[PDB]
């Protein structure tokens, strides 16, 4: 999920727009 | 800015400044 990508690891542009509409 | 651990409302404030018109969906899990 979003938060295991971003949050307990960093984050990236690509993670983020897997996640948009 | 999206380069670090992002959490919480921080991580939902990125979403919203990338995704823009397109809308996000966010599903902490």
């Amino acid at each position: 999920g979003i938060v295991e990508q971003c949050c307990t690891s960093i984050c990236s542009l690509y993670q983020l727009e897997n996640y948009c509409g | 800015f999206v380069n670090q651990h992002l959490c919480g409302s921080h991580l939902v404030e990125a979403l919203y400044l990338v995704c823009g018109e397109r809308g996000f969906f966010y599903t902490p899990k």
